[PDB]
C-alpha cells in the first residue's frame, strides 16, 4: 500500500513536470507572438 | 551611349567575324591581349556595385574552372580525388561557396584543422596514425571540437570564480540541501531566516 | 501650406507613437524570452528531486 | 565507342553551357536532319530560338518552329506534343487526321 | 563558516532584501572592518581559512570542478565574495535608479561612487604593445613548450633563483586576460555615471 | 603517465595561482589582503614582467583567444599522418606551417573564395611553371575539361552586356548597325560559346581521326573503357541518370 | 516514510511558492503592457 | 464652413474618446501595479510558514 | 538556429561530418530495364510458387 | 546492454543534452572506435551480440 | 574643417581639396585614400599609378 502511495507521489511529480513543460511551450509560443508583433510594427514604422 | 562605351569599341564589337575556322568570310577573332584590352575598354564605364557583382561572378567562374582543371590534371598518389567535395576534403578549404560569406585567415585555419581532425579520427582517411590518435586531446575531442567549449574549459582554471555557483555546489550535503529548501521561501523574513 | 505642415506634424507624431510602441513591445519581448529560456529553476528541480 | 562518346560529349557540353534540355536538342536536331550531326544550321536555330524566347517570351518549340523548323509531332511522348497541343486541345468530335 | 552565509546572502539578494543581505554578509566580510569587544578588529576577513590562506584540496584538476579549484586556491573564494558584494551594491544602485526620483538618483549616485571607491582603478593592455607575431611552427614548437614546462616545474618544486634571464626572444607563450566580469562592471558603472 | 599527468596539473595550478597574484585588476581594496610570495618573486625575476603583462579580451596574445586554440590544435594535429604519406598535413598544405599569428590576420575580413582561389593558383603555378596570364590564355583554349575552354574576357563581355541591356533592344532600335554585324557575334554575346568551344562543336568526327579527337578532348586517364559506364558519365559531367537516359 | 511525507509537504510548498513568483512575473509583464498602451494613447492624443 | 465645423466636432469628440480611454487605461494601470507590488500577502506567508 | 557566424561554421562542421559518416547514396538501376508485365503475368500463381 | 543506453540517449536527445547523449551512446557505439587499456579496440561495436 | 562643415566632406577629401596630396600610406589597418579611390575594386590587375 505504501509502495502504491509512493507511486502516486511519482505520478503527480511527473504530471506537474509535464505541466511545467506545457508552461514552457506556451511561453515559447507567446514569445514568438511578441517578436512577431515587434517586426509587424517594425515594418509599419518604415511605412509611416 | 546606351552601352556606355566608346564608339571605336562599338566598331570593334561589330567587326568581330565570329566564324571560327571558316564556313563564312574569315576568322576575325582578336588575339588574347586584344581580347583583354577590348574587355577592359568596354567594361571601364560601369558602376561600383555592378563592378563588385562582376568581380564575384568572375571569381566563382574561375574557381569552378580551376577546380575542374586540378581534378582533371593533378592527382597526387594515394588520393582518388574526383569531385569538388573531394577537393574540399583534401585541401580542408571550401571551394564551392559564394563570395557573400566573409571570414578570417585564422578562422579558416580553425575550420580546416577541425575538419582534418575529424577526418583522421573517423577512420575514413586511410593510413591514419592510430597510435597518435589516442592522446588526451583526442579523448577529450567532445569538448575540444568547438572553440567555445575549449575556451570555457580553459578559463575554468584561471577564473573559476565565474563558474562558481553561490546557490549549489558539487558534493553539497543533504542537510545543507534541506536548509536550502527551508530557506527558499517566497519572501524571507528575518525570524524565518534564523529558524 | 500651414495645413500640410500640420499634417507632417500628424505623421511624425504617429511615428513617435510607433517608436514608443517599439519600446513597450521589445520590453515584452525580453521579459518573455527571459521567462522561456530560464524555464525551470533550482527550487523546482529541488522539489522534483 | 570513341565517335559516339565524342558526340555525347558535344551534346552534353552544349546542353550544360546553354541550358538546353535534352528533348529540346533532340527536336532541334530532328528538325534539322536525321543524321544527328552538328552544323552551323543547328546552332543558328538554337540562337534564334533563344533570341525569340528572350524577347517575345516564346517556348522552345514555338521559337524553333518560328525560325524555320517544322512542328514536332513526335515529342518525348510522356506528355502532349506540340502538334497535339496546337490542334488537339481538345479534338472537336473525331480523331485528328492532319 | 563559508557556504551557509552566502546561501542566505544569495537568497536575500535574489529576493531584494538588501540590508538583511548586507548584515548577513558582514559575518564573512565587511569593508569597514569588524567591531569586536568595542574595538577595531586587526584582521581583515572574518573567516579564518580565508584570512590565513589555507588550502583543503589536493587533486582539484582530477575532475572538472570549479569548487575543487577554489578549495585548492582559497582566495578565489575571496574574489567571488567581493564580486557578490559588488553585485549587491549594483542592484541597490539601479533599484534606487528605477523610480527616477531626485532623492533616489542621489542615493544611486552615492552607491555608484562607493562602488567605484571599492573597485579602485582598472589597468589596461600592456603586453599587446610589444608582443611579437610568431609563426605557426614557432607557436607549436614542442621544444619550446617542454622548456617552459621544465622551467615551471623547477620553479614549483624548488624555488631556485638561478637562470636569471629567460631569453624572452622565445615567442611561443601567451598572456593572461583580464576578467570579463570586472570589465563589464567597469563599463556598466561608467555608463551609469554618464547617464 | 600518472606522474606526467600530476605534473601537468600541478604546473597549470601554479600558473593559475601566479596569474591570480599578478592580476593588476585586484586593486581594489582587497589588495590589502593579497601577499607577495617567494615563488612570485622568483617568477618575476625569472621572466621579467611576464606575470604583470596582461591583455584585453579579444587580443590575439591571450591563451583564451582563438590563437591559442589554433596553436594547441596544430600541436596535436602535426602528427596524425606520417611525413612520408601524402595525407600528411605538411605534405598536403605546406602553406599552413608558416602562417603568421597577428591581430590583423584575424581582424581582416576576406571572402573564403579569395583564399581558395589563391591556394589553387599557387598549386597550379608550382605544378606547371607558368604565369597567371599564360594560364588564362591556355584555359581559353583548353579542351580536356568539361568547363574548359574558359575565355575570361569573353565571359566578362557577355556578363557586362547582359547587365547593361538584355535581348539587345537598344541595338535593335538602331537597324543601321545590323547591316554590318551578323548573328555570329549575337550568338557569342547571348549564349555561352567561346571560339574554342565553337571549334570543338563544329569539327567532324570520323574513324580517320577518332582516336586523335578523343585524345584531344579527354585526358590520358579518360579512356572509352572508363566512358562505357553510365555512372562514370554521370559522375564525370555532374548530370543525372534519367537526364543521360 | 513520514519523513518522506514531510518531504512531499515541503515539495508542494516550494512548488506553489514558485507558482506565486511566476504569478508575480506575469503581473509585472502585463503591468508593463498596461503602461505601454497608456503611453501609446498618450502620444495618440496629442496627434489627435 | 458648416461642414468643417462638424469635422472639428468629430475630431474633438475623438479626443474626448481618447481622454476617457486614458481614464480606463490608467485605472487598469494602478490596479495592476497594486497587484504586482503587493505580491504575496500575510495569509500566504502564514500558509508557507 | 542563432545565425551567428561561428554557429554557422560549427553547423558546417557538423553537416560535413554527417556527410562523411553517411557516405554516398546510390540511385535507381532496376527501373532502367524493368519490363512491363500484364496483370496475368504479375498474378501468375505458377510463377509465384 | 542495449535497451537502457538508448533509453538514456533518447531522453537526453529529447532534452537537448547533446554532449551527454553522445557520451552515453559511446557505450554502445562510437565511430572513432573505443579506447580500452590505452589502446585501439579491435572490435567495431561495443555490444557483443 | 570649413569644407567638412559646409560641403560635408571627409577629412582626407577636404585636405586634398585645399591643396594637399592623396595619402597613399594611411594608418594601414584599413583602406587608404588612394586605394579607396582607385582600388574599389581593382579591375583585373594590380594597381600601378
Amino acid at each position: 500500500s505504501l509502495s502504491a502511495t509512493a507511486s502516486q507521489y511519482s505520478a503527480d511529480k511527473i504530471s506537474r513536470s509535464e505541466a511545467y513543460r506545457r508552461r514552457r511551450q506556451e511561453w515559447e509560443i507567446q514569445r514568438d507572438n511578441a517578436d512577431g508583433e515587434v517586426k509587424q510594427m517594425d515594418a509599419q514604422l518604415e511605412s509611416l | 551611349s546606351a552601352l556606355h562605351t566608346m564608339p571605336s569599341v562599338i566598331r570593334t564589337l561589330v567587326n568581330i567575324r565570329y566564324v571560327t575556322a571558316l564556313n563564312k568570310a574569315e576568322s576575325n577573332l582578336p588575339s588574347w591581349d586584344e581580347w583583354q584590352t577590348l574587355a577592359e575598354n568596354m567594361e571601364a564605364g560601369l558602376s561600383t556595385q555592378q563592378a563588385q557583382t562582376l568581380a564575384d561572378y568572375t571569381a566563382e567562374r574561375l574557381s569552378s574552372v580551376l577546380c575542374n582543371w586540378f581534378l582533371a590534371n593533378i592527382q597526387p598518389e594515394g588520393v582518388s580525388l574526383h569531385s569538388r567535395d573531394d577537393l574540399y576534403s583534401y585541401f580542408l578549404i571550401d571551394n564551392q561557396v559564394s563570395s557573400a560569406i566573409k571570414t578570417t585567415r585564422l578562422a579558416e585555419a580553425i575550420a580546416g584543422i577541425q575538419l582534418y581532425i575529424n577526418r583522421a579520427l573517423n577512420r575514413i582517411e586511410p593510413n591514419a596514425r592510430a597510435d597518435v590518435s589516442t592522446r588526451q586531446f583526442f579523448t577529450d575531442w567532445t569538448v575540444n571540437n568547438r572553440y567555445s567549449t575549449w575556451g570555457g574549459v580553459s578559463r575554468l582554471v584561471y577564473y573559476p570564480e565565474n563558474y562558481i555557483d553561490p546557490t549549489q555546489r558539487i558534493g553539497q550535503t543533504r542537510m545543507m540541501d534541506e536548509l536550502l529548501e527551508n530557506i527558499s521561501q517566497s519572501k524571507l523574513s528575518r525570524d524565518t531566516v534564523e529558524d | 501650406i500651414r495645413i500640410q505642415q500640420r499634417t507632417v506634424d500628424e505623421v511624425d507624431a504617429d511615428i513617435a507613437v510607433l517608436a514608443e510602441s517599439r519600446r513597450s513591445a521589445q520590453n515584452r519581448l525580453e521579459k518573455y524570452q527571459q521567462l522561456y529560456d530560464e524555464d525551470i529553476n533550482h527550487g523546482e528541480q529541488r522539489a522534483m528531486s | 565507342l570513341t565517335i559516339f562518346a565524342l558526340k555525347l560529349n558535344k551534346a552534353i557540353r552544349l546542353c550544360l553551357t546553354s541550358g538546353l534540355s535534352p528533348n529540346e536538342l533532340q527536336t532541334i536536331v530532328r528538325s534539322d536532319n536525321a543524321q544527328g550531326i552538328i552544323n552551323d544550321s543547328v546552332l543558328t536555330k538554337v540562337f534564334y530560338t533563344l533570341f525569340y524566347s528572350h524577347r517575345y517570351a516564346l517556348s522552345f518549340d514555338d521559337a524553333q518552329v518560328l525560325n524555320g523548323s517544322v512542328i514536332n509531332q513526335y515529342a518525348d511522348d510522356d506528355s502532349v506534343s506540340h502538334f497535339n497541343r496546337l490542334f488537339n486541345t481538345p479534338p472537336l468530335k473525331g480523331k485528328i487526321f492532319e | 563558516f563559508y557556504y551557509t552565509p552566502m546561501m542566505c546572502f544569495q537568497r536575500l539578494l535574489q529576493e531584494k532584501q538588501f540590508d538583511e543581505a548586507t548584515q548577513w554578509i558582514n559575518y564573512v566580510y565587511n569593508p569597514a572592518g569588524y567591531i569586536v569587544n568595542g574595538e577595531i578588529a586587526p584582521w581583515i576577513w572574518n573567516c579564518r581559512p580565508l584570512e590565513e590562506t589555507t588550502s583543503w584540496n589536493a587533486n582539484p584538476l582530477d575532475a572538472i570542478d570549479p569548487d575543487a579549484v577554489a578549495q585548492n586556491d582559497p582566495m578565489h573564494y575571496k574574489i567571488a565574495t567581493f564580486m557578490r558584494l559588488l553585485d549587491q551594491l549594483i542592484l541597490r544602485g539601479d533599484m534606487a535608479y528605477r523610480e527616477l526620483t531626485r532623492d533616489a538618483l542621489n542615493e544611486a549616485k552615492m552607491w555608484y561612487v562607493r562602488t567605484l571607491e571599492l573597485l579602485g582603478d582598472e589597468p589596461e593592455d600592456y603586453g599587446s604593445q610589444q608582443w611579437a607575431a610568431p609563426s605557426l611552427s614557432g607557436a607549436a614548437s614542442q621544444t619550446v613548450q617542454a622548456a617552459y614546462q621544465q622551467d615551471l616545474t623547477m620553479l614549483g618544486r624548488g624555488g631556485v633563483s638561478k637562470n636569471l634571464r629567460t631569453a624572452n626572444s622565445l615567442v611561443g607563450l601567451f598572456l593572461p586576460e583580464y576578467n570579463p566580469a570586472l570589465t563589464d562592471y567597469w563599463q556598466t558603472l561608467r555608463l551609469r555615471l554618464f547617464n | 603517465y600518472h606522474e606526467t599527468i600530476e605534473q601537468k596539473k600541478n604546473n597549470r595550478l601554479l600558473e593559475a595561482r601566479i596569474f591570480t597574484r599578478a592580476n593588476p585588476q585586484l586593486s581594489g581594496a582587497i589588495r590589502l589582503g593579497i601577499e607577495r610570495d617567494s615563488v612570485s618573486r622568483s617568477y618575476d625575476e625569472m621572466f621579467g614582467a611576464r606575470s604583470s603583462s596582461f591583455v584585453k579580451p579579444g587580443s590575439v596574445a591571450s591563451m583564451f583567444s582563438p590563437a591559442g586554440y589554433l596553436t594547441e590544435l596544430y600541436r596535436e594535429a602535426k602528427d596524425l599522418h606520417f611525413s612520408s604519406s601524402a595525407y600528411h598535413l605538411d605534405n598536403r598544405r605546406p602553406d599552413l606551417a608558416d602562417l603568421t599569428l597577428s591581430q590583423s590576420n584575424m581582424d581582416t575580413e576576406i571572402s573564403t573564395l579569395t583564399l581558395s582561389n589563391e591556394l589553387l593558383l599557387e598549386h597550379i603555378t608550382r605544378k606547371t611553371g607558368g604565369d597567371s596570364d599564360a594560364l588564362m590564355e591556355s584555359l581559353s583554349t583548353y579542351r580536356q575539361a568539361i568547363d574548359t575552354p574558359y575565355h575570361q574576357p569573353y565571359e566578362t563581355i557577355r556578363q557586362v552586356i547582359m547587365t547593361h541591356d538584355s535581348t539587345l533592344s537598344a541595338l535593335s532600335r538602331n537597324p543601321e548597325v545590323m547591316g554590318q554585324a551578323e548573328g555570329a557575334s549575337l550568338l557569342a554575346i547571348l549564349a555561352n560559346i567561346s571560339p574554342e568551344l565553337y571549334n570543338i562543336l563544329t569539327e567532324e568526327i570520323t574513324e580517320k581521326n577518332a582516336d586523335a579527337l578523343f585524345a584531344q578532348n579527354f585526358s590520358e586517364n579518360i579512356t572509352p573503357e572508363n566512358f562505357a559506364s553510365q555512372s562514370w558519365i554521370a559522375k564525370y559531367y555532374g548530370l543525372e541518370l534519367s537526364e543521360v537516359q
